DNA sequence: ATGGCGCCCGAACAGGGACTG
DNA sequence: GTCCCTGTTCGGGCGCC
C-alpha cells in the first residue's frame, strides 16, 4: 500500500560485513520462533550466500517475562546509512521508556536497500549452515527505522502531546522516552492512556541524577606521601581547572625526604589547599556540546562496586562526570556491573543529548564480548572500544 | 540428475569479464579419465558443448579421491574467482562429536556427485568455459561452489525438517548424519522418506556410502553408540625436522588435542620465529626434543570420548603446565569426557598466571557455547582467596563464571603483591631514568633520602627502557623492604598489573627481585614538577643526554 | 582448484605517553 | 610533529573436514 521512501549508502562505503558471534541455545529458539513469525507475516525473507552483507543478530529476555525480543546489532549499518532535542526532559520527576519498535514493521523497505539488512542465524555445534534472512519492512534498531516513520510518529502523538503540554515525548531508535511533573501513581496512569492511544493503530528520574566532583582528602597529619599524592593529582586536576595551583604544597616536599615522614602544613600551603577545594566545586569553563562530533565516555573501576564515568567530546571538557555503585558483596559480576554501568550512561546522553556516546570500556575484549550480551537489556547499542586505562585516572576520581 | 531447485544468481565483480586462459599438457592417464566424464557428463546435461562465440577458456586437471579408484575433475579457476563476486559462507564452524546428544538409532549417508547435481546460473555458464564445454552445474574449483551447494541443500532439507521436527539431521557439505528415538525397524523407514525427498529434488544417495551399522565414519570420527574416538593420527618419525615439518607435527598435535589430554606445543611453535622459507630446515632444541616425546606417549595410550547428555551439567576443569600452557577437560560424569583441548596463547608483553586462567576460560566459554549451546561450570586449580584479591585489586573488569577449587598443582598464585601504603623503615628510592632521541644514550639511576646516589649508563636504549632499569636499579641495591618513587607511568602501570612473566628480561629481571622483596611500596609523581627528590634524580640522570 | 574451522607467526595498522627547542 | 611501546587484525603456512 504505503510507498517506499528510496535510501541509498554513504559515497565510498559498502554494506555491513560482520560475523555472527555465538549464541546460546535459549537464544537461538527464541530467535527462530520469532524469525519464522516474521517470515510468515512477510516482515522477512530468506536469502542465499549471494548476498555479500551481514549483521549479527541476538536475543534478550526482559525483567520476569516468558517473552524475548529480537536485537540486531545495527550499528555497523548505521556509521554506513546515508545521514530540536527537548531541553526539558531531563527536568522531570519520572521518565518511562516505552517500546515503540513494533510500529516499524507496517512501513515496507526500499529494495534496493534490503540487501544490507542480512543476518545470518547460526546453530548449536553447527548443524546446520547459517540460514540467512533479509528485511521487507524497517528494521529495528536501524538510522533510518525512526526517519522515515518520523511523519507517521507526530500524526499518532498529536491528539495526546495537545490534551497532555506538561508532559516532554522524545524518540530515540526504537524507544519512546514521555517524562512528566506528574505525582507518582499519577504518571502510570497516564502512561498506560498514551500505550493505550498507541494501540489504536498498530522507570528513570532525571531530577535526581547527580554530578560526582573531584573531592581532595581531608587529614589531621600529612606524611610526604599523602603530599605527593596531592601534587600529583592536583597538577592532573589543573588540565581541567586551571585556577588550580600546587605552589606552595610542592615546596614542603623541598629534598629526599622518607615517604612516612610527616609533614606539618604551612599557613601559606594550607590556604592553597582551602583554595582548591573551592575551585573544585566550580564548574569546567568553555564546555560546549558539539552535535556534530561523538561523546567519548571513559569508564573507571574503583572496587567495592564504585564506578566513576565522564562523558566528554575534548580532552579535559567533561559534560558531565557522574559516578555508579552497586552491591558490595562477595557475588559480584564485575562484567555485569559494567554493562549495567554502559547502559545508565547511554540512557544519560539520550535523556540529556539525544545522542549515543563512544565507551572506553576498562575490559579485556574476549571478556566483554563473551558475556556482555547475557546482560543486555536495551533495545539499542552503542559504540565501544576497548582501553587498558593508566591507573591514575582511577586516582583522580577515588572518592575517600 | 540435476535439482530442480532454483539457481542462485551470481554476477561478476563490476567492469571485469570472463577468464581467458589455455591449457597445459597432462599426461595420458589424466587425459583418459577426463573424457570418460565429459562425455558422460555432457548426455546428463550437465556439461554443454559450447563454439568460436565463446571466448572464454579455464585450464583443468584430475587427482585421486578418497577412495584412491575415481578421478576428481578440478579446475583452475583461480582467474574466475577473483573476478566473481563475494559471497558470504554459510558453514559457521565444524560439527564435533562431543555435540551430539545420545540417540536410539543413527544413519551416516552421503549425497552422490554433490556440485554436479546442482544447476548453476544460467547467465553466469558463459565464463565457465573449458577446452570444448560449458559448466551447467557447479563446478569444482569455484569460488561459490561451497557456499550455494550448502546453501542449496539448506533449503532441500527444510520440508524434511519441518515435516519431521524430533529426527536430527547434522549437514555438512554432502554428508548427512541422522539420528531417531525411533526403534531401528521406523527409523530405516525415516531414512527412506529421506533419501526418496533427496531424490525428488534430484540427489541421490549411494548405497555404498550408507552406513547402517556402528562404528560410523563420521568427520574423521568413529561414531559408536555409546562412545566415539578420532582416527588414528600418526606423527612424522624423522630426524631433522623442516618448517613444513614442523608444522605437520603441530597441526597433527593440535588435531590431538580435542582427545589427547596433555598436549602441548610451545617449544616446537617456538622454533618458527624469523623464518622466511617453507623448506627450510631447523636445529631441534633440546626443551623440544622432550616436548615431543612426552607427546608421543600420551598418543600411544587409548582415549575416547563421549556424548552430551542435556539433563546433565557441562563441566570443564583446567590443569597448568609451565610456559605459560594450560590444558582442560569438559565432561558431565567423572572421568568420562566429552571433549579435552589446550590454551597456549601468549597475549601480551607482560602478563600472570591469573591473567591466562582467565582467558582460558573465556576460550573455553565460547567453545562451549558453539558445541552445547551452553557454559559450563569450571574446576580451576586457584584458590578462592586469590582470585578475590586479583579482580579486587585489579583495574580492569574481570569475571569467571560459576567455578571451584581444585587442589591439583601446579596452583595459580600471585608471586608478589605491592603494598597499598609506604613502609614505615623503609628506605625511600627516588628513581628516573633518561633518554636521547639521537645518539641513543641514556642513564638510569635513583636517589634516597640517605644519601645514597647511584647513575648508570646504558648505550643503544630508548627513554622507557631507562625508567625500567632504573627501577631495576633500586630493587638491586635495596634491602627487603623498600619504597620506590617514579614518574613513569609505563612501568608503574607494568609493574602493577602483578606480572610473573615478561617478553623483556629486562621485565623478567625486575619480577625475579620482586619475588625476593618482602615489602615494596610503589608510587608516582609528576616528571619535571620541583617534587623532590624526583628533582634531585632527575638532575643526575638528565646530565651529559639532555639540555 | 575451492570453502569452512583450528593453531602459530609476523607484518601492518591504531592509540597513547614522553620528548625537543 | 617524531619515536616507543602495546594491542588488534590481517593473511601467509600447516592441520582437520
Ligand atoms: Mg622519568
Amino acid at each position: 500500500p504505503i510507498e517506499t521512501v528510496p535510501v541509498k549508502l554513504k559515497p565510498g562505503m559498502d554494506g555491513p560485513k560482520v560475523k555472527q558471534w555465538p549464541l546460546t541455545e535459549e537464544k537461538i529458539k527464541a530467535l527462530v520462533e520469532i524469525c519464522t513469525e516474521m517470515e510468515k507475516e512477510g516482515k522477512i525473507s530468506k536469502i542465499g550466500p549471494e548476498n555479500p552483507y551481514n549483521t549479527p543478530v541476538f536475543a534478550i529476555k526482559k525483567k520476569d517475562s516468558t517473552k524475548w525480543r529480537k536485537l540486531v546489532d545495527f550499528r555497523e549499518l548505521n556509521k554506513r546509512t546515508q545521514d530540536p532535542h527537548p531541553a526539558g526532559l531531563k527536568k522531570k520527576k519520572s521518565v518511562t521508556v516505552l517500546d515503540v519498535g513494533d510500529a516499524y514493521f507496517s512501513v515496507p523497505l526500499d529494495e534496493d536497500f534490503r540487501k544490507y539488512t542480512a543476518f545470518t542465524i547460526p546453530s548449536i555445534n553447527n548443524e546446520t549452515p547459517g540460514i540467512r534472512y533479509q528485511y521487507n519492512v524497517l528494521p529495528q534498531g536501524w538510522k533510518g527505522s525512526p526517519a522515515i516513520f518520523q511523519s507517521s510518529m507526530t500524526k499518532i502523538l498529536e491528539p495526546f502531546r495537545k490534551q497532555n503540554p506538561d508532559i516532554v515525548i522524545y524518540q530515540y531508535m526504537d524507544d519512546l522516552y514521555v517524562g512528566s511533573d506528574l505525582e507518582i501513581g499519577q504518571h502510570r496512569t497516564k502512561i498506560e492512556e498514551l500505550r493505550q492511544h498507541l494501540l489504536r493503530w498498530g522507570e528513570l528520574h532525571p531530577d535526581k541524577w547527580t554530578v560526582q566532583p573531584i573531592v581532595l582528602p581531608e587529614k589531621d597529619s600529612w606524611t610526604v606521601n599523602d603530599i605527593q599524592k596531592l601534587v600529583g593529582k592536583l597538577n592532573w586536576a589543573s588540565q581541567i581547572y586551571p585556577g588550580i595551583k600546587v605552589r606552595q604544597l610542592s615546596k614542603l616536599l623541598r629534598g629526599t625526604k622518607a615517604l612516612t615522614e610527616v609533614i606539618p602544613l604551612t599557613e601559606e600551603a594550607e590556604l592553597e589547599l582551602a583554595e582548591n577545594r573551592e575551585i573544585l566545586k566550580e564548574p569546567v569553563h568553555g564546555v560546549y556540546y558539539d552535535p556534530s562530533k561523538d561523546l567519548i565516555a571513559e569508564i573507571q573501576k574503583q572496587g567495592q562496586g564504585q564506578w566513576t564515568y565522564q562523558i566528554y567530546q575534548e580532552p579535559f571538557k567533561n559534560l558531565k562526570t557522574g559516578k555508579y555503585a552497586r552491591m558490595r558483596g562477595a557475588h559480584t559480576n564485575d562484567v555485569k556491573q559494567l554493562t549495567e554501568a554502559v547502559q545508565k550512561i547511554t540512557t544519560e546522553s539520550i535523556v540529556i543529548w539525544g545522542k549515543t556516546p563512544k565507551f572506553k570500556l576498562p575490559i579485556q575484549k574476549e571478556t566483554w564480548e563473551t558475556w556482555w550480551t547475557e546482560y543486555w537489556q536495551a533495545t539499542w547499542i552503542p559504540e565501544w572500544e576497548f582501553v587498558n586505562t593508566p591507573p591514575l585516572v582511577k586516582l583522580w576520581y577515588q572518592l575517600e | 540428475p540435476i535439482s530442480p531447485i532454483e539457481t542462485v544468481p551470481v554476477k561478476l565483480k563490476p567492469g571485469m569479464d570472463g577468464p581467458k586462459v589455455k591449457q597445459w599438457p597432462l599426461t595420458e592417464e589424466k587425459i583418459k579419465a577426463l573424457v570418460e566424464i565429459c562425455t558422460e557428463m555432457e548426455k546428463e546435461g550437465k556439461i554443454s558443448k559450447i563454439g568460436p562465440e565463446n571466448p572464454y577458456n579455464t585450464p583443468v586437471f584430475a587427482i585421486k579421491k578418497k577412495d584412491s579408484t575415481k578421478w576428481r575433475k578440478l579446475v583452475d579457476f583461480r582467474e574466475l574467482n577473483k573476478r566473481t563476486q563475494d559471497f558470504w559462507e554459510v558453514q559457521l564452524g565444524i560439527p564435533h562429536p562431543a555435540g551430539l546428544k545420545k540417540k536410539k538409532s543413527v544413519t551416516v549417508l552421503d549425497v552422490g556427485d554433490a556440485y554436479f547435481s546442482v544447476p548453476l546460473d544460467e547467465d553466469f555458464r558463459k565464463y565457465t568455459a573449458f577446452t570444448r564445454y560449458q559448466y551447467n552445474v557447479l563446478p569444482q574449483g569455484w569460488k561459490g561452489s561451497p557456499a550455494i551447494f550448502q546453501s542449496s541443500m539448506t533449503k532441500i532439507l527444510e520440508p524434511f525438517r519441518k515435516q519431521n521436527p524430533d529426527i536430527v539431521i547434522y549437514q555438512y557439505m554432502d554428508d548427512l548424519y541422522v539420528g531417531s528415538d525411533l526403534e531401528i525397524g521406523q527409523h530405516r523407514t525415516k531414512i527412506e522418506e529421506l533419501r526418496q525427498h533427496l531424490l525428488r529434488w534430484g540427489l541421490t544417495t549411494p548405497d555404498k556410502k550408507h552406513q547402517k551399522e556402528p562404528p560410523f565414519l563420521w568427520m574423521g570420527y568413529e561414531l559408536h553408540p555409546d562412545k566415539w574416538t578420532v582416527q588414528p593420527i600418526v606423527l612424522p618419525e624423522k630426524d631433522s625436522w623442516t618448517v613444513n615439518d614442523i608444522c605437520k607435527l603441530v597441526g597433527k598435535l593440535n588435531w590431538a588435542s580435542q582427545i589427547y589430554p596433555g598436549i602441548k606445543v610451545r617449544q616446537l611453535s617456538k622454533l618458527l620465529r624469523g623464518t622466511k622459507a617453507l623448506t627450510e630446515v631447523i636445529p631441534l632444541t633440546e626443551e623440544a626434543e622432550l616436548e615431543l616425546a612426552e607427546n608421543r606417549e600420551i598418543l600411544k595410550e587409548p582415549v575416547h570420548g563421549v556424548y552430551y547428555d542435556p539433563s546433565k551439567d557441562l563441566i570443564a576443569e583446567i590443569q597448568k603446565q609451565g610456559q605459560g600452557q594450560w590444558t582442560y577437560q569438559i565432561y558431565q560424569e567423572p572421568f568420562k569426557n566429552l571433549k579435552t583441548g589446550k590454551y597456549a596463547r601468549m597475549r601480551g608483553a607482560h602478563t600472570n598466571d591469573v591473567k591466562q586462567l582467565t582467558e582460558a576460560v573465556q576460550k573455553i566459554t565460547t567453545e562451549s557455547i558453539v558445541i552445547w549451546g551452553k557454559t559450563p561450570k569450571f574446576k580451576l586449580p586457584i584458590q578462592k582467596e586469590t582470585w578475590e584479591t586479583w579482580w579486587t585489586e585489579y583495574w580492569q573488569a574481570t569475571w569467571i563464571p560459576e567455578w571451584e577449587f581444585v587442589n591439583t598443582p601446579p596452583l595459580v598464585k600471585l608471586w608478589y603483591q605491592l603494598e597499598k601504603e609506604p613502609i614505615v623503615g623503609a628506605e625511600t628510592f627516588y628513581v628516573d631514568g633518561a633518554a636521547n632521541r639521537e645518539t641513543k644514550l641514556g642513564k638510569a639511576g635513583y636517589v634516597t633520602n640517605r644519601g645514597r646516589q647511584k647513575v648508570v649508563t646504558l648505550t643503544d636504549t630508548t627513554n622507557q627502557k631507562t625508567e625500567l632499569q632504573a627501577i631495576y636499579l633500586a630493587l638491586q641495591d635495596s634491602g627487603l623492604e623498600v619504597n620506590i618513587v617514579t614518574d613513569s607511568q609505563y612501568a608503574l602501570g607494568i609493574i602493577q598489573a602483578q606480572p610473573d612473566q615478561s617478553e623483556s628480561e629486562l621485565v623478567n629481571q625486575i619480577i625475579e627481585q620482586l619475588i625476593k622483596k618482602e615489602k615494596v611500596y610503589l608510587a608516582w609523581v609528576p616528571a619535571h614538577k620541583g617534587i623532590g627528590g624526583n628533582e634531585q634524580v632527575d638532575k643526575l640522570v638528565s646530565a651529559g643526554i639532555r639540555k
